[PDB]
This record gives structure tokens, C-alpha cells and sequence, in this order.
């Protein structure tokens, strides 16, 4: 044999499998956090792809390494990673959406409360072990060589911003309301004296109900998770083809 | 006189290095983004649908939009390119071209005129000018063209919210911020109407 | 049935195709976290 | 007192009309041409014209106010 | 309202039993009809999934029998009702409780 | 109501248009149709040849964006089974 | 109010009653009840015809012909026709 | 109000009742009723006189009024038919 | 006024004006444009007797195409009261 | 109650008239009627002349260089002018 | 609403059991039938996946003695109506308590 068909192959068969797996990681939710460090992020994205190496098929030797071709390769193996991130961005950002219009309607930081429950929710139901499952998924069924997202996964990954008001006005409508009834009704039970009003005292009432109903909130949101993460994962599923 | 090897390299590079720089200044990114920057900014909320998300559904949704000229730079250039049909410099050329047509689409005779004479050069044909000059005029027409939506779109939320006052200030209760009130009302009113896909169809529509 | 001839051709090679590939991927992401860190 | 109540009763039925006023106008708003988009005097126009359509069922319920007020 | 996705699930599969009860009813041999059903979710994660079954019991007339004929037929109507869960995987019993077939 | 009732319902309407049509039959009484199993009433006597259960399978695969015809099940009052699934 | 799902099976089922009503002035004909499935495009048609005859060849192929015309995709060789006494027309 | 495809569904309809309105003039034609579908494609039904039988001619008189009546539906996407039952062009 | 309307409503009056000025012609009693947006079909009941001459289909095609923007002459399909093909689409 | 295409269309209405006006004093013309195509443009210019009497070369010409060089573009190779006999008289 | 989701599932349970007791009801030598499920966990290492299993008692009728076919029909209808719990795990016994099937 000649060397440079092991050498190269092997380099082949494994940055560009690398590279969707990495591309992934820094997008996602907790290993793109900004706590870790880069260098543990890249030696987790390089464990993972040595460890899962065989169950990814042999990448088409037509494309080579130092061509246009391969070039395109690249770039196509991050945008599929990406894509897989920016789901798992768009749910925890979806729930920061919940904390704060709850927030606001709570004459209102509480995003955080959500955002770091969330990435609980994250961590404990094993939302990693089964993003990751899907990456090597899509090594099977979306391979390396011959595919790419089209423009119907552009457009499906770019009409997320409607499923994330829909989901966080289903979430808050129970205390949307709830938040609005008794602030009208302060209003109008006090509305007999108008030398009252509300002003501050408005404020110090608004925000103590508005800390209740968050109570109830956190009360019945992993029921509302779990719908929320088969919706996304379905459309994880449908940009990797499954 | 084709470019060497070692010189074909370098440009390609070069380009990746202004990549940020072309999504921004020559595709719609622009244009999505300062829309989506009239969304945020007409409800009641500030940062809460956070600048990351925003961006992504922005380069998801050029790539939608990019994608007939991306495949038209494809098909035209890269596939002579990659099967050595054509040489490197014919190759940028065939590539070029099509970008500077989608640019032509989305900008306006008045702008060209302005900076075809700011620049103060001779031509005669909006279809020969050179891209420095169209990438001015392009993003000019594109933050016009992207505050014209903006404003349609703030319409209703204004509207929203004066009713929402003047029925509060009817009622007597001259107390109360209209804005706790009208918040879940503006929020409710962009789901049962599904507001983003609508967007969606007048924004990457708007192209054509 | 091999010379140092072809194990050093492949040895540059490798070198020349890993590089490459590491800088474009570098170039793309570093292009990407531009864009992330915008303001809206 | 009274007049709250009457506006709230004035909601069950003129509000429902009403959020079907403000139903048509984001729906209209938001779905635009590219003839629309591009002329400044068609904007001025539907701007007036969801203007216009959003004041009648608005006076009614205000209206609805201000008969019982002075009852 | 107030009704989460699985309880929704159970509210079809439940009243498609009902009405492939139904079907059971308009037999000549057969008085009433229930039908359990066992679906598993797809769940891609999991590499063993224990597939979908069915049972479905069965108040005949005061006599008659069955041999295999109608055992069969009525066994591959079932199968054919609900996605998935191939023939196969049914038990039908009876009031007497003689065997009908496996799962 | 959303989404999974919506398409159950448009299932249901599906399933009653189509069991009103077959009931033109001359020798079927009554048709019901589980989106398939379809079982249907006949006449007081009477037993259907194989054009007839062909013909009703080929229109029940042509109405439903599925299911294609080897995978319905035809049944009747005295239960016997016309085609396989 | 009415959604987009419902409004599209109601356009469709629209579209049927027409064309049903299209066809009840052929002179063989006396009722006829049309079913579409559009996402292949499918369709399906049923007729109760005159007294007695029975259609030719030419009769049901124009039928067919026009209903797969009229209806967005669903090449001509993608409708079933059916009848009351039960006698296929057509494949599909 | 107006909705987008209702209001598309709408459009087709007046064009396809003002079109059977031109077709009411014919000597040969007593009614027709066209079905239109947008990507295109059309299907016209026919009753004629008490007889006669339209020839070949006239239909395709008829048939590229129609398809120049409409944008689109390039000529040889027209079904017409008529009430026996007899084609006049081919889809 | 809905935009899409709003474009019918301008094609509507263009063909009525079109009829009207189609009407002047001893040839024809009543006429009725129809458009396609690029084509035209103009559908007429002539008068008594007479048979239009292709001069005069010629010269009513031109003027049609003329009327309109793009629509060139090639693609406007005519007939009569009788039905008779007169051009080509 | 104004709005955009509709004062445009009213605009080339005042046009159409006012171009039909000035038609009407030539001796030969009794009755004139235009109608204009401005997104290239067109014109499509139709006469009743007197009882009888035929318009000469230098007539229409002078017609259809008046009708082009009227409104802003319509260059004079592209108006078509008829009359009440239905002879052309440009091409288009 | 507010129910956490392993009271869902205990729901579920419920009503599936409840059915199956009533199927069971239906059977001549059967009176009076309670069913009782265990659930499992699914995990690939074989010393931690554990299996579903069933324990079901049966008052039957003041006399008969069930039949090895009788039990065997019992086991098989448990086994297919609910997903997984492997005929080789369910437990069955009577009024005087003698086994009938082991878990």
C-alpha cells in the first residue's frame, strides 16, 4: 500500500465526524455553557467521537481532504451540529421567556429562577446522553458524503420563534389570568376612593402575588417540559431524518 | 494566468475571514434581524426572547432565503470549479454574479443613483456596477425596507394597547398601567392569530 | 515495497490535509461566535 | 361601581366583536405583498383604514360606558 | 381542558376498543365484546422495545363453536384495526376459557 | 380542542362519508369502517363474490391517503374473512 | 373561529360537491358522491346510475379524465371507480 | 372579514362563473360549468343543445379561449366533456 | 380594500372599458374581454350577418394587445357568437 | 377615501380624457376615445370619424406622434390606432 | 390537575387492572378477580433490569377445581394485555390458596 491512503482516511474518518459532534456541543445547552472551560469542552467532543467511531460508517473516500469539495464538507458537518444546539437553545430560552413574562405581569431576574430549573430539568432527565444519541444517530442516517439540511429545515428550524410565544403563552395563561383578575380587582375595590390609588402600593401588592403565583408556577411546569422536550425532539428527529 | 494553486488557497481564506462581513452587508440578514428587532421592541418584553435565539432564527432564515441564489453559485461556479471545467478566475466571476443579482432585487433606483454619483464614476447600466458601490445602496434600501415592515408591524400593538388604555380610563380607574393589562393581551393576540408564521411569509416572501 | 520517499510524501501529506481542515473549521466557528455576539 | 359592571357585561358581547376588530387588523398588518411593502402611500392607507375600522366597535363600548355612567 | 398528552392517548386507544368492541357485537356467535390493548411508545433511546399485544375477551351466544375459521378471522380484523401489533400477538378467550390463540 | 382531536375528528368524517357511500350497496345493509377494518351488515341472505370485496377494497385503499390494499381486512354478520392484513 | 385544517376539508369537500353536481347532467348518471385525499394526490368516485345500462370503456375513461383534470396532482391512473352493484371501472 | 385562501378560492370562482357566462352565448351551448386548479389544470362539463355534437373545431375554439383566459394551463390541460359523456381533449 | 381586489377590480374596469370601445365596431353587438395575469381572450356576438375578415380580427388583437401591458399579440385567443377560431394562443 | 393605485388610475383617466378632447377638434374625427399602458407602455387610441371619409397616411401619423409624444414614454412604434370601419392603421 | 406523573401512571394502572378484573369477572368458574401489576425499569447491565411481573387472585365459583388449561389461558390473557410481564412471571392463586402459577 501507499501510506497516504491510511493516513489520510483516518483523519477523514474522524475530524469530519468530530466536527457535527463539536459543532453540537458548542451550541448546546450545557456543554456550550460559558462555566466550562473550552479545553474540557474539546476533550469531551474528542472522547466522544473516538468512543463512538464504530458505530459511525466509513466516510466516502471520493472527497478529499485538501479540495473545494472536502472545504464544503466542513462546513456542512457544523451546520447540521448547529442546528441540533440551536433546539436545545430555543427550549431553555423558551422557559426564560416563561420566567419573565411572569416577571413582568408580576410588576417585575426570574428568568434565571426558570433558566437554571430548566437546565435541572436538562441534566436529570439525561437531555445530554440523549442529544448525543442523536448525533451519532444522525452519522447513520444522514451521512457525511451526500447530505445537508435543505431549505424546508431552514424554514421549520426558523418558525421556532411562534412555537416559543405559543408554548410560554400556554404555560402562563392559568396565571396570566389569575394575575390580571386580582390586579383588576384591587383596582376596582379600591377604585371607590381615588384618593388611595395604587403607585407603590400597587407595586408592593403586585409583585407579592406575582412571587405566589410563581410558586403555582414551579408547581405544575415538568408536566409542561415533557411536552415540551417531544415536541422538540421530533424536530430534532425530522432535520436528521429519522 | 490562472491563479496558482498556492495563490487559490489564500483567497479562499481571505474570504472565510470576511465571512461575518457578507452575511451581514450582502445577504438579509440585515433585514430580518432589525425586523425581529421591531418585534421584540413593540411587546412589552426587553431582552426576554434574548439576542442568541434572534440571531439563529435569523441565519436559519437566510439560509431559507439564500438558498435559490446559494444553489444558483453552486451550480454555476463551484461545479465547473470542482470538475476543473473552467479556471479560478472565470470561476469568482460566475460566482459573483449572482450574488450582485439578488442585491439588484432588493434595492432601489434611487439609491443606486445616489451613490453611483457619490462614488463619481461613469456608467450607464445598473447591471455593470461594481459591487462596491452596490453594497452601500444594498443595506441602505434594506434598513428602509426593514423599518417600513417594522412599522406595520407595530401598528397593531399600538393599537392594542390604546384600546386597552382608553377602555381603563373609561372605566374610571385612572390608576392603573395599561401595560400589565395589555401585555397577556398582546401576547394572546400573537398565538391564536399565529403571528411569527405570518411574519415569516411577509419577511422571507418579501425577497422574491 | 515502500521507500522513505512515500512514507515522507504521505507524512507531508497528512500534514498538509490536517492543517488544512483545522484552520477552515476554526475560521467557520470563529466566524459563527461573530455573529452570535451581536447586538439585536 | 355601576359603571364597571356594565363594562365588563359590555366585554361579554361587544368585547368579542372587538377582538375579532383587532384579529382582522394583525392579520392584515402582518400579511404583506411586496407591492404593499415597497409603496410608502398603500402603508399610509391600511394605517388609516385599521384606524378607522378599530374606532367604531371601540365607541360602542366605550358608548356602553358612558349610557350607564349617567344612569 | 386540563387533559396532558398520555391521559389524551388513553382517551382514543380506550374508545377505539369500544368500537372495535362494537364490530364485535353485529358477529352472530359473539353476545359482548372487550378489547385490551398494550402499545408501547417508539422510543427510539431504548434498543428493546417489548411490542404491542393484545386480549381480547369475548360472551358468545348461549351455544355454538368455533373451530379456527372464525377464531382466525376475527383475530386478523383486530390485527389489521390497530397499527402495528401484527397477528401474532393476540390472546382470545372466551367464557369457557379454552385457549384461542397466543401472544 | 388541537392538533391530535383535530385529525381524529377528520378521521371520523372520513370514516362516516366513506361507510355512507358503501351503504348504496345493493346487498350490504350497514358499513362501518375502523381507520383498516371494515365490517359491514348484508342482506338477509346473500354472500359477496370476490369482484365485490375487490372492488370495495380497491375504493377504500383510492379514498384514504393510505393503505394500500393487501392490508385491509373485509368482515361480515357470519364472520367470515375476505381479505388479508 | 374555524381553523386552517377544517377549512381546507372544507375547500375539498366543496370541490367534491361541485364536481358532483358537474356530473348528475350526463345524461347515464343520476347520483354521484366524489371523495379527494390530497397531502400522491388520490381521489375516489361512486355512481348510481340510470335504470339499467351499464357504462363503456369510453364513458368511465372520461370520467375519469375529468376528475383527474380538476383536481391538482392525481394523474388519471389514480382514481378508483365503484358503482352500487359493485362493478370495477377502473384501477388505482 | 376576507381570508388569503378564501378569498383566492373566491377569485377562481368568479372567473370560472364568468366564464361559463361566455360560454352561454355558444349556439351549441346551453350551460357549462368549469373547474379550475391552480399549481395548472381545468375540466369543463357540458350540456349541449337537445342534440348535435360539438365538433372538433369548436372545441378547440373553445378550449383556447379558456386557456387564454386563464394564466397558466398551457392548452393541453383542459378535460371537456359534455353530458354523454364523450372527451374532446386529453389531460 | 383588499390589495388582491383591488388589482381585479382594475382589470374589471380596463376589459369593461375595452368592451365598450369594442362595441363602436358596426361589425359587433356585444362583446367581453377577458385577461389572463399575460393573455386575452375577447368572446363576441357580432351582428346580423357580416363575417370579420382577418384585417379586422387582426386590427381588434393589436389594439387588445396594445391596451395592455406585456401580453404580446401571439397569445389572445378569439372566437364569435358561433364560436369560430380566429387566433391562435 | 383615497388611496394609492386608485388616484394613479385617476390620473390616467384625466389623461385618457383630456387626450380625447383634443382629438375631438380635428375636423375629420367626431368621437375619440384612448386608452393608455404605463407600468414598456402602450397606447390604443379608437375614432368614430365623420359620416364617411377615410384618414390618410399623414393624418394618423400625425395622430400617433401626438398620442406618443403626449405621455412619457409609449415611444411612437408602439400604439395601435383604429377607427370605426376596424382598419389598422399601427402596429404594436 | 397538579398530579405528579408517577400518580398518573398509578392511575393508569388502576383502570387497566380494574378492566382486567371485569374481563375475569366474565369467566364461569371466575366470581370475583383483583389484579395487581409490577412495572419495570428497562436498563441494558442485566443486574439492574428487573421486568414486569403480575400477581393476580381469583375467588372462584363454591366448588370446581381449575384445570391446567384454565390457569394457562388466565396467565396467557394477563400476559397480552399489558406490555412486557413475560408469561414467566405472573403469580396466580385461589380461595384455599393453592399455586397455580409461579412469579
Amino acid at each position: 500500500e501507499y501510506p497516504t491512503s491510511v493516513v489520510l482516511d483516518w483523519i477523514a474518518n474522524y475530524f469530519w465526524p468530530y466536527v457535527r459532534i463539536s459543532s453540537m456541543l458548542m451550541v448546546m445547552t450545557v456543554t456550550g455553557a460559558r462555566f466550562v472551560s473550552p479545553r474540557i469542552r474539546l476533550y469531551l467532543g474528542l472522547a466522544i467521537t473516538f468512543a463512538v467511531m464504530p458505530a459511525i460508517p466509513a466516510v466516502p473516500q471520493d472527497i478529499e481532504l485538501l479540495s473545494f469539495r472536502g472545504f464544503m464538507t466542513i462546513a456542512e458537518q457544523m451546520i447540521i451540529g448547529i442546528a441540533m444546539g440551536m433546539v436545545t437553545q430555543f427550549m431553555i430560552q423558551t422557559f426564560v421567556l416563561l420566567g419573565q413574562i411572569l416577571g413582568m405581569q408580576s410588576s417585575l431576574l426570574l428568568g434565571q429562577l426558570f433558566m437554571f430549573l430548566t437546565t435541572m430539568f436538562f441534566l436529570a432527565t439525561d437531555g445530554h446522553l440523549k442529544m448525543l444519541q442523536l448525533v451519532v444517530f444522525s452519522f447513520k442516517t444522514l451521512p457525511i458524503g451526500s447530505g445537508s439540511l435543505n431549505a424546508v429545515d431552514f424554514r421549520e428550524m426558523a418558525g421556532w420563534l411562534g412555537i416559543m410565544f405559543q408554548t410560554a403563552l400556554s404555560m402562563s395563561l392559568s396565571g396570566i389570568i389569575a394575575l390580571l383578575t386580582i390586579n383588576l380587582s384591587f383596582g376596582v375595590m379600591t377604585r371607590a376612593a381615588p384618593q388611595l390609588n395604587i403607585f407603590s402600593l400597587g407595586f408592593a401588592f403586585a409583585l407579592m402575588v406575582g412571587l405566589l403565583l410563581c410558586w403555582y408556577i414551579l408547581a405544575g411546569l415538568y408536566s409542561h417540559y415533557e411536552m415540551f422536550w417531544t415536541v422538540g425532539e421530533a424536530q430534532i428527529c425530522r432535520l436528521i431524518r429519522l | 494566468e490562472d491563479y496558482s494553486v498556492t495563490l487559490q488557497i489564500l483567497a479562499l481564506m481571505t474570504m472565510l475571514g470576511f465571512l461575518p462581513a457578507m452575511v451581514i452587508l450582502m445577504t438579509s440578514f440585515t433585514r430580518i434581524v432589525v425586523v425581529m428587532s421591531i418585534l421584540r421592541q413593540a411587546m412589552g418584553l426587553q431582552q426576554t426572547p434574548s439576542n442568541q435565539v434572534i440571531i439563529g432564527i435569523a441565519l436559519f432564515l437566510t439560509f431559507f432565503v439564500m438558498s435559490p441564489v446559494l444553489n444558483e453559485i453552486n451550480d454555476k461556479a463551484v461545479q465547473p470549479y470542482l470538475n476543473e471545467q473552467v479556471t479560478a478566475r472565470e470561476a469568482f466571476d460566475a460566482a459573483q454574479a449572482p450574488m450582485k443579482a439578488f442585491m439588484l432585487k432588493q434595492t432601489r433606483i434611487k439609491d443606486l443613483e445616489t451613490f453611483v454619483t457619490m462614488s463619481g464614476e461613469q456608467v450607464d447600466n445598473p447591471e455593470d456596477v461594481s459591487m462596491a458601490v452596490l453594497i452601500p445602496a444594498f443595506i441602505t434600501s434594506e434598513l428602509k425596507t426593514a423599518f417600513q415592515i417594522g412599522f406595520m408591524l407595530f401598528l397593531p400593538f399600538l393599537i392594542i394597547d390604546l384600546v386597552v388604555a382608553s377602555v381603563l380610563m373609561a372605566m374610571g380607574m385612572m390608576m392603573l398601567s395599561p401595560m400589565i393589562v395589555s401585555l397577556p393581551f398582546k401576547l394572546m393576540l400573537f398565538v391564536l392569530v399565529d403571528g411569527w408564521n405570518l411574519i415569516l411569509s411577509t419577511l422571507a416572501g418579501s425577497f422574491a | 515495497d515502500v521507500s522513505l520517499s512515500d512514507v515522507m510524501i504521505a507524512r507531508n501529506k497528512s500534514s498538509v490535509a490536517f492543517d488544512a481542515t483545522v484552520q477552515i473549521r476554526n475560521k467557520l466557528v470563529e466566524a459563527y461566535k461573530d455573529l452570535m455576539n451581536m447586538p439585536v | 361601581a355601576s359603571v364597571l359592571i356594565v363594562g365588563a357585561i359590555s366585554l361579554m358581547w361587544f368585547g368579542e366583536a372587538l377582538a375579532r376588530s383587532l384579529f382582522s387588523i394583525m392579520s392584515r398588518l402582518f400579511d404583506l405583498q411586496r407591492e404593499e411593502i415597497f409603496d410608502t402611500a398603500k402603508l399610509f392607507d391600511i394605517a388609516l383604514g385599521a384606524m378607522t375600522d378599530l374606532l367604531f366597535p371601540l365607541f360602542l363600548v366605550l358608548a356602553t360606558l358612558f349610557t350607564a355612567a349617567m344612569i | 381542558f386540563g387533559v396532558s398528552q398520555r391521559l389524551e392517548q388513553e382517551r382514543l386507544k380506550l374508545s377505539r376498543e369500544r368500537q372495535l368492541a362494537q364490530a364485535i357485537e353485529e358477529m352472530k356467535q359473539v353476545r359482548k365484546a372487550r378489547v385490551l390493548l398494550a402499545l408501547p411508545k417508539h422510543s427510539v433511546f431504548v434498543r428493546h422495545n417489548q411490542e404491542a399485544s393484545a386480549s381480547v375477551f369475548l360472551t358468545l351466544s348461549t351455544g355454538t363453536n368455533l373451530k379456527q375459521q372464525e377464531v382466525d378471522s376475527i383475530v386478523d380484523m383486530v390485527a389489521s384495526a390497530v397499527p402495528g401489533m401484527k397477528t401474532s400477538r393476540i390472546t382470545v378467550t372466551d367464557q369457557h376459557g379454552r385457549l384461542l390463540s397466543s401472544g
